[PDB]
């Protein structure tokens, strides 16, 4: 039998495949098998014997060549710097998530105890019967707990898994030949996107300095050092790509400069004493409107009750305690300031010490006041939040709709060139859980209600009907070269104000509209169609071609329901199919702004506008045009 | 074909109750960038238009009051404020459609944890009305049946 | 925990949900599904507690509503007629085949013990989310051995298993309501015709005595009745299809005839005495060139050494035994006969004394030969076998190529409408295994060759090379019109008798073919070809509507390959997955006879021809044709 | 493309050569009635035009013949009458495609089974040699190799 199983596959008689199949039916690791795979497998397993404990079937590093099953025995998973991670016994199977990924081994078997037996099934003869059967989840362990956890998605993609464990996971499969550098980049770019959310710099950085001086401990000293040349190759490459997704971010993280600069100096002095790193290391040397950053400073008016106000200097990711500190200090108090957000409309929303950067997160003509909670009931809106009272149509009039567009997309370029991909993840995950700035996010975001405000605001101020009908006819126009120069963001955001209660509201300017522009209006309220998830609206993205501005709500939406549809955490290990879904929807933004976009008076205009945001004002106004 | 509106402040819970209602939180995961991310067949076929993540956006909002028929105004009944805040979204309502009548539902969710609970169900029963929990799941299908009924 | 996975589905909260899916984890029945599977059923899956032993999950009969595991105790698998068949213990899991195959419970489910726990997945829940996924083998198992083995091929259907599983499987499936009439006889059908080979009669006819008379043990009194009854319209169902596959054949069986007489009564008395059977009992009723039968007396002659010879009366379905005897009867012998076949050419064969009904198996000019074994090599063949000397040319000549073609064809339909579908199984499984005459298929196999010598009987006959050439052109003629005819058996016959090495030889006659009937004839050599599993064939055939007679050599060697390349039994278990095989062969000649195919001078020549079939006679009158 | 041609008596192993040479008995089910039925890649792609089961068509091994470019003349070791049955099939090879030599190679299978055993390896010597056995798998490839080298 043990002869049997021992004669290579092609010297198997009929009977000896019989006798082996009926075996093959009493072990536990084939049980979900087919009966169809189970005499395929007959004419191909092997029988493995070895007597000593201590025997090595294969080291980590090495190529994925075999799947195992132990008939007898157990075995010890070795991995270099943590020693034996687990012990597997009679009726497990290893060795299955080299051969199918492609990947080098990730831990040594090594026998641990005498005389084991095994049945091994070789890669070809793997791939051919087993691939798409052979389909139970990859569970790594380590202590007893499942520390990655990989599945089919053709390879066994990360599911979840520990931060240390995900991260050397992505480290050991990294490749390093030229031609597949996009591909290599790509496969890390998910944990080099996401890490902020479940392994920040703090821990990060000091497991890249441990992975970057791991050494092997097995082979001989060729093998040795072969291996731990390119394990620094592999932390090197990551190393570049966290640097890349920074870029000018690092400044403030003062732990990350620190840890970026001394591994330039280890990386240096080893380049140097090994003769390595010949094209890693230049490219790490050059590491070693514009946006805003969270350590710039802002003078910052916060209001009193009698609309008095202090002028406070803060960094701009301040956050709400060290305002009030702030302001204490001008004031000379110690009587128990909040600060509230206040709108036009007398809105007020009372902030937590816990909120950062919050300066522009204000709506349009929002102020922030500071006050003892006493005083909050009272508190009464300034007159310079409620906008003007005279329209400027006698200036913009005389500008051409075209102009007017292109100034407004080459502005709307600025404003979303300047929001940092972090930045999306940051206003998902929540603010305060990275103390970090949003700052371009949130100004670019604004932008979208000061168009729309602008419409609204520029029709309700306009009291000539006439002069109001060639207003409702030059922002359709606007709307319409927008939306060619692929600025999908302020298109909706001038028909959204065409829509507005108050502008919809003014039949006789409707009516007198030429049903020329009032068809091709009707046509881009269609395109808002929220139906079957915004279908018109996305369909008509796809078709686009990269240099486009997306439609910034939807987006947001997207990521917030991202977040809140999908556990972060997964039996304490890390959602990583969470972490991809939000990865993605970053590197659509990415791709919006991967090819660049191709009259001082008109580019004056348009980013100076001063808008009326206190809809019952704008209503009123509109009831007294057409009663 | 049903349009049912899920309103209220920020911090409310309307994400997680659309989730929970359309799908199910960690049962299966979540896209919402597909064709039927928030569609649901109940016999008709839902779709669940929801203000959480653009509140912030005032056209998003007057949007989808424009193309609802039932709506539900949710506070969190933690929160004092969030209650506060509903006066305004009924009327909204009642001015883009340009009507008399609308159905709608008063809910006051996160009912299940009550050691932070501030308002009363008397406040919110003086104020159709349902406490209810997302997470706790406790009325969640309740909630979108009475629009449909309304 | 256990009033977690006691609430409703609907009912369970997020981190109900969580502290599920850690659990389901720790059972090994769950350990081959996904992440993803194992979260939606965390969601579903119901814990279910019975305190007393002895208390019933379902009973046989009942409908599949769900899938149960084990996760504390034991259960009994109970069937009516056999008691307690197995046993199954925590981690095992049991339901899942009436559910998938929409079939009734095979066994009821006792509790063993006291206080089970399982988990239970309902129908419309695993079918949404198992269906596809939760793929293992069906094993079911009787006193420790696999009795019945199904597999997904989305049915489960049946791979291996014992004669009386196989039945009773196959029985318990039938589905009574006539609009499934078509449905329930096709799933019949490969067990109907292919029991042959692993369940005689002898065996067959008690089994379904026994069956129809089976009782539950298990019910209300009315629940028993309606059980009972409902079995016997199934058996009643199953012998229909049984007596109509045999439709003649049964005269031959005498086991199988008392069987069916016996049954007749049975059904009659119990028609009347439970008031049943109304549309199944007339039906019954009707049951209580022409073809040979194995019981039909042949008057045959065996030839001595001196060419003398010996006239016995025997059955058809004589063995070789009892030919010897009969011979031994007239030559009042006791010295030791064997009995040899020699054809024309001198070739002789030792028959077997196991060997039955080999009258038919002779070819064209064969004789049966008696003689003492020392007499063997001295045998020499009769003036008889060596066929004509002169032609019968100025006879056909003045027959019309379609007339001869059309009397071919309703020859041949007569002759192929005499074999039994059964006859193809007793052919290849090999005669003796079945005591059974094969005559009708070998007596239209023959006519193959007759057809093909015919052709080179006439030609090499043929001396006036113009005669000659206008011999080659009527054959073709009369091929083109037998495929028109759709008998692509006798349209090959006659293009492989015009590639005989005598006829391809004489390039004098070929040459002066016209190039039109040159063009014909290498089209129908290109159709012949072997490429890629005789494409070309295949092919044609595929294209073709039911009336047809296939190219039998092709189909006879289908059926040995089958076979051959397939074992009969695996783990002693009857390997149904080749029953099917074969059974599909059969099912093709049925579908080619399943339409009828729509000058008694042309008649009686096609029917008695006289041929040559001794290649060296053919081959020596050719040379001296054309030297 | 190749086309080795299989031959001999009734009973001598040759649908067994076949089919474990082209795919193997019992290890996967065997279906004859498909294009790639008898079609082994090996780098040449070889067809096996075997006679098992048309033996009493003497048209079908003529037609074979003609397309053969190998040739295995096979007998059971276990029989007399096999061995003796082979002069002829090599004599109708040279006749058919009109040649001189033709690529060929004995072969004495069934060799496994030795207390059956009736003809020697010295005979079938005497008569390219191999003593093979089909289900036993002793040189089942080197059979369909000698020919592709010859
Ligand atoms: N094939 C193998 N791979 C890795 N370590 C091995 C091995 N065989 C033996 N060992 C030893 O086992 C030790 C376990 O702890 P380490 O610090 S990883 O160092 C390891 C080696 O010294
Ligand atoms: N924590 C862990 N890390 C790596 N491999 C592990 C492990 N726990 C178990 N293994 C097994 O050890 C095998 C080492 O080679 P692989 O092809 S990466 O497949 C691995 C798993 O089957
Ligand atoms: N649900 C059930 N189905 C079948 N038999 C049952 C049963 N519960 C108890 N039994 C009894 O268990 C007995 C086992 O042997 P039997 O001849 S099948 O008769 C059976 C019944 O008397
Ligand atoms: N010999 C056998 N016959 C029938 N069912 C059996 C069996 N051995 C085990 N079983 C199990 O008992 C269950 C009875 O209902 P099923 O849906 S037919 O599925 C069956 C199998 O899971």
């Amino acid at each position: 039998m043990r002869m049997i199983l021992r004669k290579p596959p092609g010297q198997r008689t009929v009977d000896d495949l019989e006798i082996i199949y009926d075996e093959l039916l009493h072990i536990k690791a084939l049980s979900h098998l087919s009966t169809t795979v189970k005499r395929e497998l007959a004419g191909v397993l092997i029988f493995e014997s070895h007597a000593k404990g201590g025997t090595v079937l294969f080291n980590q590093g090495e190529e994925g060549t075999s799947w195992y099953i132990i008939l007898k025995g157990s075995v010890n998973v070795v991995i270099y710097g943590k020693g034996v991670v687990c012990t597997l016994h009679e009726g497990d199977d290893f060795g299955k998530l080299a051969l199918v990924n492609d990947a080098p081994r990730a831990a040594s078997i090594v026998l641990r105890e005498d005389n084991c037996h095994f049945l091994r099934v070789d890669k070809e003869d793997f791939n051919r019967i087993l691939r798409d059967v052979e389909a139970n989840t990859v569970r790594l362990k380590e202590h007893d707990q499942d520390v990655l956890v990989l599945e089919k998605v053709q390879k066994y993609t990360v599911m979840s898994g520990t931060p240390e464990k995900i991260l050397e996971h992505f480290l050991e499969t990294i490749r390093l030949e030229p031609s597949l550098n996009e591909a290599t980049d790509s496969v890390l770019n998910d944990f080099v996107m996401m890490h902020c959310v479940f392994m920040p710099n703090t821990q990060l950085c000091p497991a890249l300095v441990a992975h970057y001086h791991a050494q092997p401990s097995q082979g001989t000293e060729q093998e040795r050092m072969d291996y731990a040349l390119n394990n620094k190759r592999r932390v090197i490459r990551l190393v570049l790509q966290w640097a890349a997704m920074y870029g000018d971010l690092l400044q403030e993280d003062d732990v990350a400069m620190a840890f970026l600069e001394e591994f330039y100096v280890s990386v240096s002095d080893d380049a140097r004493m090994m003769a390595a790193f010949k094209e890693q290391l230049p490219e790490l040397e050059k590491i070693v409107r514009q946006p805003i950053r969270g350590s710039d400073e802002v003078l910052f008016k916060v209001y009193c009750i009698d609309h008095t106000y202090t002028t406070i200097r803060v960094p701009v990711a301040a956050s709400v305690k060290e305002v009030i500190s702030a302001v204490a200090d001008k004031l000379g108090s110690g009587e128990g300031l909040i600060i509230v957000k206040m709108n036009s409309g007398g809105e007020k929303v009372v902030l937590k010490s816990n909120d950062v950067s919050v300066f522009t997160t204000l709506t349009i003509n929002g102020r922030l006041f500071a006050c003892p909670r006493e005083q909050f009931d009272s508190l009464t809106p300034l007159p310079e939040q409620e906008g003007p009272t005279t329209g400027t149509v006698g200036t913009f009039e005389l500008m051409s709709s075209k102009d007017l567009a292109y100034q407004m997309t080459t502005y709307d370029w600025e404003l979303f060139n300047c929001v940092h991909e972090l930045e999306l993840i940051y206003h998902t995950f929540g603010r305060h859980n990275f103390k970090k700035t949003t700052a371009n996010l949130d100004l670019f975001l604004r932008r979208f209600n000061e168009i729309q405000f602008w419409v609204v605001t520029e029709v309700c101020l306009c009291s000539q009907l006439s002069k109001r009908v060639q207003l409702l006819k030059k922002f359709i126009k606007i709307a319409a070269h927008c939306k060619e120069y692929k600025n999908l963001n302020s298109f909706f955001a001038i028909v959204m104000g065409l829509s507005n209660v108050a502008v919809s509201r003014l039949a006789l300017t409707w009516e007198k509209l030429p049903s020329k522009f009032k068809k091709f209006y009707a046509e881009f309220e269609s395109l808002m169609d929220p139906s079957r998830n915004h279908r018109a609206y996305r369909l008509t993205a796809a078709k686009l071609e990269p240099p486009l501005i997306p439609f910034m709500p939807l987006l947001i939406k997207d990521m917030t329901f991202t977040h809140e549809g999908n556990k972060t955490f997964i039996d304490n290990l890390v959602n990583f199919e969470k972490m991809r879904m939000i990865a993605n929807t970053a590197r659509t933004v990415r791709y919006y702004r991967s090819q660049p976009f191709n009259h001082q008076d008109v580019r004056s205009y348009v980013r100076q506008l001063n808008v009326i945001d206190n809809q019952r004002t704008l209503s009123q106004m509109s009831h007294r045009l057409e009663p | 074909e049903y349009k049912l509106v899920v309103l209220g402040s920020g911090g409310v819970g309307k994400s997680a109750l659309t989730v929970q209602f359309v799908q199910g939180i960690f049962v299966e995961k979540y896209d919402p960038t597909i064709e039927d991310s928030y569609r649901k067949q109940v016999q008709c076929m839902l779709e669940i238009l929801d203000t959480a993540g653009t509140e912030q956006f005032t056209a998003m909002r007057d949007l989808y009051m424009k193309n609802g028929q039932g709506f539900a105004l949710v506070y969190s009944i933690t929160a004092q404020s969030t209650f506060n805040d509903l006066q305004d979204l009924r009327e909204q309502i009642l001015r883009v459609k340009d009507t008399d009548d609308v159905p709608m539902i008063l809910v006051g969710n996160k009912c299940d944890l009550e050691d932070e609970r501030v308002v009363g169900k008397e406040q919110g029963q003086n104020l159709a009305f349902l406490e209810s929990s997302a997470k706790s799941k406790i009325n969640v299908n309740e909630i979108f049946y009475d629009l449909v009924r309304q």
